[PDB]
RNA sequence: GGGUUCUAACUCAGGUAUAACAAUACCGAGGACAAUGUAUGGUGGGUAGUUUGACUGGGGCGGUCU
RNA sequence: AAUUCCUUGUCAGGUAAGUUCUGACCUGCACGAAUGGCAUAAUGAUGGCAGCGCUGUCUCCAGCAGAGACUCAGUGAAAUCGAAAUCGCAGUGAAGAUGCUGUGUACCCGCGGCUAGACGGAAAGACCCCGUGAACCUUUACUACAGCUUUACAUUGAAC
RNA sequence: UUUAUUAAAAACACAGCACUCUGCAAACACGAAAGUGGACGUAUAGGGUGUGAUGCCUGCCCGGUGCUGGAAGGUUAAUU
RNA sequence: GAAGUGGCAAAUACCAUGCUUCCAGGAAAAGCUUCUAAGCGCUAUAAACGAAUCGUACCCUAAACCGA
RNA sequence: GGCUCAAACUAGGAGCCGAAGCUGCGGAUUUGAAACUUGUUUUCAAGUGGUAGGGGAGCGUUGUGUAAGCCUGUGAAGGUGUGUCGUAAGGCAUGCUGGAGGUAUCACAAGAGCGAAUGCUGACGUGAGUAACGAUAAUGCGAGUGAAAAGCUCGCACGCCGGAAGAUCAAGGGUUCCAGUCCAACGUUAAUCGGGGCUGGGUGAGUCGACCCCUAAGGCGAGGCCGAAAGGCGUAGUCG
RNA sequence: CCACUGUCGUUGAAAAGCCAGGGGAUGACUUGUGGAUAGGGGUGAAAGGCUAAUCAAACUCGGUGAUAGCUGGUUCUCCC
RNA sequence: GUCAAGUAAUGAAGCGCACAUGGUGGAUGCCUUGGCAGUCAGAGGCGAUGAAAGACGUGACAGCCUGCGAUAAGCUUCGGGGAGGCGGCAAUAUCCUGUGAUCCGGAGAUUUCUGAAUGGGGAAACCCACUUACCAUAAGGUAGGUAUCUUGAAGAAGCGAACGAGGGGAAGUGAAACAUCUCAGUACCCUUAGGAAAAGACAUCAAAUGAGAUUCCCCAAGUAGCGGCGAGCGAACGGGGAGAAGCCGAUUAAUGCUAAUGUAGAAGAACAGCGUGGGAAAGCUGACCGUAGUAGGUGAUAGUCCUGUAUUCGAAACAUUAGCGUUAACAUAUUAAGUAGGGCGGGACACGAGAAAUCCUGUCUGAAGAUGGGGGGACCAUCCUCCAAGGCUAAAUACUCCUGACUGACCGAUAGUGAACCAGUACCGUGAGGGAAAGGCGAAAAGAACCCCUGUGAGGGGAGUGAAAUAGAACCUGAAACCGUGUGCGUACAAGCAGUAGGAGCCUCAAUUUAUUGGGGUGACUGCGUACCUUUUGUAUAAUGGGUCAGCGACUUAUAUUCUGUAGCAAGGUUAACCGUUUAGGGGAGCCGUAGGGAAACCGAGUCUUAAUAGGGCGUAG
């Protein structure tokens, strides 16, 4: 049957991506985040 | 340490002991219950009981011939082999030298002989005076311990 | 001042794995129930220490009765013609004559009538 | 000691000009009201925080509690 | 009666026989008129009852086909599990015993079946009670608050 | 239409009916406010509530609690 | 180293963004064609030369995606 | 079991059995009492079942000092046997293994002792060589290659789909595509085969799509409005 | 597109399916792509449904080692 | 010899126990490249000259890591250094190097794209431009410019530890419920600095002979108070210290001298013989150095073998710290009215409205102005004290993302960081986020040429190396669970926690002048005998928990307080913070004891109550 996980591209790059965490100050304070734990993969 | 801010699984039904965090001390690589922390190991010794105890041991020295009493010191040059000569008339090959204002070249004489430290009598302390073979101190050395205890 | 306990709880394991040399399965190879088998052997032990002056005298009365019972005389006959004849043989030497030596115990039995 | 009227505060989610929004100017309409701040009475499960005893031949009900 | 406790009410119909059904009575425990009343064509994978057809649903199961099960070769799990040299019975006993008493029976070990017991496995009983536990919901429980509203003062003035 | 994953229904909705609110910067709703939806609509409209095609219809009670109107009197805040 | 043209049938594709009806009344903007404003190139005829960059394999009712 | 002038019952008598009770023998220990008197010696008397719990005495382990000591390649720690000593915790010696450390004694400090917590991690059992091997569309044989062929290749025959189980895409994936080579692991079996390993290759556009021009919903939004701050809204626009 | 009945399956082929039947199938229809509404909040033809296999208040992190008159466990030895 | 009756022994499909020898596994021990907690100092930022963080490239060589940026493991120069070298896994090849390489330190050059990202846009690492100058003639190339905001060309932006200041501000919890209260002005959110910040010079306290800003520490003191007077909360005065400072420019940024530092470096003593041993540093014998003797290594443990250590020391260049000088930016009050005070509502004061001073202010008001005003805990009088409504000010105090040196009765691979290892990785999740496992041959690869079996596989056996190969790469040691093989004994007529007390037989070692004892293995047969933990009145219980093994896993730490022991002093005992060239010595502030009674004043071996001098209460070695 239909599963959670309906991968699209656009969709992701929009509600996760790069330019959307840098729109929000809350969006910077996750990658500031990110960024501090060491991550390799700071977005998607 | 670490993490381990959720509950691991659910209270009831996976059929497994209860737990409340991954870091509890029950498992392996989490916390200490009672993990230590820096400690403060110094004693208050009334001032009467360390004189007391420092005339104990200089009498105890005394009693068993391990104090040796010299007009004085004085290591005319900076050479070891001068003071392990001085040391060895003296029949004191392992000796804490007591002399009240220790000389700035008996201090350089003695520094590389092993079981022979000098010290003025001020920096004297009790495993100081109970740790050598023998103590060599000079005569002023023993009028300035008269007047301290 | 970390402490290890590898060292010492494997002495004291084998301690107890030793005690239990020769039980079966489990009771000899695995220290859960190696343990209780040893505790288990130490508590048959110390009652049987007690129950075991019980069997011995158990079996003496009975060699003794058998003994007596050749020579014509009950063991509570017996017992109570030595004891009026002021013999003072145990019972564990006497069942060891009755089964050892039949003559000598012919001659007790015939004291032992005597008296009676 | 209450009304009435006025306009000049204030209001316009009216017209015209300013590109558009807004502001501004004027006109028009209202107008010491409305509205808002502080204080105050009412209302207020819309929303919160909680309480809602014990004994007891299981508990509740009844009874009891000094 | 989706409502009636007594209750399978009573009487009629249907069956050989009907606590259900249908019709009627009214003694409505405890119907009733927009929390609608009484009907109502059509409609409904809706509830009840009755027939025809049809049948392995059944009397009462038989035979047959395929896929497993079974045997061989390869691969190779699972829950469970204090340890087991792990029988019946009548007793006993923390009160329903493979394990205790007495007794009876029993050579050692598989495989195919089977599920009477191991108070079998599975899930720290949801029932029930307890805890000065939790939550969420209710209200004419308490205490607050938002909101709504009253008046005083301020913004706020003039004349009669 | 509905309880995704044990309930599809007699439950919800429904066209239709009634009550009630609302004169427009509407009532009402989101929002701290600005700003919005209602609606570039305007009482033959919009909201809330109940009922639920249709046919025949829909009795009595305003004591309680709401709602609407009234203000003679009683009581009554801050303030003074 | 051959043939390659006649009949019949026939789409849900095309004519057709058409036509006819209905009410529940049916995107926007640009490209495109014209008109002028401030201000101070355009239309034909050709000839030559150009048209960048990225994708392109393969699965895709699946053993390649979402379901360990 | 079996029992009848009992092996039943009543009334008496004499023997004997029978407990960790009592006695005997040896040993230990608590308290008290007496004397060479801090175990220095001998005795004596009364004691010595024990959960919760109180009191007393110790064992071992890691680490610090003692220790620039002492032990140790003529073999440390650890492992694994054996012998021996103590009331116990445990100590001592030693064979084998091991191959570089250990630590007397007395003090001192603890990450100081594990069988349970449906404890935590890893390893390994039992179940058990048991169930299962994932659509009942289906396979047979001959050749080939190979260490080996039911499964690979080729061939003949058979069967299945055919509004698909064929073909083209979008989305998503990302090399899975093609060739050669390999078969450990992966593939629910074997595999010479593979979407597995390894090495090479392969995607060619003015016209197909994207980019680009344009805008929808909806975003962001010089100025602007609003809001403790953070921010919220909104015009022109700018994206989409 | 849906999910009424039954068998099967229930350590499944599958954390909701298969098979055989069943309902709607020009409509209040189904479906692609993008967007909007966010936790006492949303959305709901209303089942407390749904809001990423989580819903009478999501998830993650933090307060936090919440609290737990409750349950479990609590490791060497000997003597009184 | 037949028959009859009776009675042994022998059996093992398998299984048990012990021992021997392996497999598995990876404990233990030893070890460390990594962590943890501090001390003494330094520093406290980076960025529009483009940061942090990345993407993509870059090599003779395929990947990853490291460095670097199309000048791409690097280019120039200035110093150091002196023989090797071209980063690691990790070698190979071509080569470089005394014409001074590699390497180290200072400076410079280059420095793709993304990201504040800044020409516009955007699904980050992409798409699309405009413009100036020059060059080209074609469809371009080179060098620039083009965001927004603030201030009048200069700045800003963004990122990043903790500590500061400020704007908002919970709840769980405690009160054995809970609402005041507590938690707590904490967590968290938001803003913004500096090396510190803040505060700071009296409109402050005190009531003493008065003192003299701020901050921090020890006391005062768990006192006075506050408080559903509950749970709790909790001062100040003053004393002792650290540090001291007062001003009206105690500002900021450059530059230039002088000094010092730091950022590479240099030299640096002294051991031989013999025996054992694979190897000597260990043993025996005898020497030497020492301002250098408990350093790390080296084939076992080294003052004399190496690197080091003691000691003495170097700088072309750049940084930093000070002192001086100078510049250019900003600042430079002149004594303080919408202020003090007041009404209402709140907040802060240890203080919850209280008899509530004092501070702050949303709202409404509103002085005097030195012949005046503020405070002294309601308030009034007197007395003392001090002048708000201008600004500033070092130190003593807080901290650690970092740099250096040093330290540890800190850990040693389930520990210590989550991370000793290619870890914030794999993996899981849409995402925020969660989050592992995983170290060790040997001294040196000397990492096993060659031969044999096998499929040119895997794996092994020889040969060889090595001290050692059950040290052979899954490699130190190599436990247990678990699973084999071998040997000895037992076991196929017998009912149960599997032992125990006895006990025959057999097997095996030793003695012993020779089948008897002793040791070991097994255990026919007899008696007795229902696991352990927990929880209970009571459990074989058919009540709980555990499949097993190994490893880990639970009464601590800090402070206060009371009692006991012990030690020192003793009617006295003891200092704290601090200082200290630091366990000492100094520091007597304070605390406890030495007297109690009473609410208190007050009195005191007494005192309270009372009219009472009575009675009665409480009183009469630390
Ligand atoms: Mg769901
Ligand atoms: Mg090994």
């Amino acid at each position: 049957m239909k599963r959670t996980f309906q991968p699209s591209v656009i969709k992701r790059k929009r509600t996760h991506g790069f330019r959307a965490r840098m729109a929000t100050k809350k969006g910077r304070q996750v990658l500031a985040r990110r960024r501090a734990k060491g991550r390799h993969r700071l977005t998607v | 340490v670490s993490g381990g801010g959720i509950k691991p699984w659910r209270q009831k039904g996976t059929g497994r002991a209860r737990a409340g965090s991954i870091r509890s001390p029950i498992w392996r690589g989490g916390g200490r219950a009672f993990a230590a922390k820096p400690q403060d190991w110094s004693q208050k010794v009334n001032r009467k009981m360390y004189r007391g105890a420092m005339q104990c041991i200089l009498a105890e020295l005394i009693r068993q011939e391990r104090l040796i009493l010299v007009e004085e010191l004085t290591i005319s040059a900076p050479k070891t082999k001068e003071l392990i000569a001085k040391l060895s008339e003296l029949n004191a090959p392992r000796a804490l030298i007591i002399t009240k204002e220790v000389d700035e070249n008996l201090y350089l004489a003695a520094r590389n002989i092993p079981h022979v430290n000098v010290l003025d009598t001020s920096e004297v302390d009790p495993v100081s005076l109970i740790a050598f073979d023998k103590v060599i101190m000079s005569v002023e050395a023993a009028k300035q311990f008269e007047e301290a205890l | 001042a970390r402490v290890k306990r590898g060292v010492q709880a494997n002495r004291r394991h084998k301690k107890i794995l030793k005690r239990a040399k020769g039980y079966y399965g489990a009771r000899s190879r695995v220290y859960r129930v190696a343990v209780q088998a040893v505790t288990k052997a130490g508590q048959y032990a110390y009652r049987d220490r007690r129950n075991k002056k019980r069997t011995f005298r158990r079996l003496w009365i009975a060699r003794i009765n058998a003994g007596a019972r050749l020579n014509g005389l009950s063991y509570s006959r017996f017992i109570n013609g030595m004891k009026k004849a002021n013999i003072t043989i145990d019972r564990r030497v006497l069942a060891d004559i009755a089964m050892h030596d039949a003559a000598t115990f012919g001659a007790l039995v015939e004291k032992a009538k005597a008296e009676l």
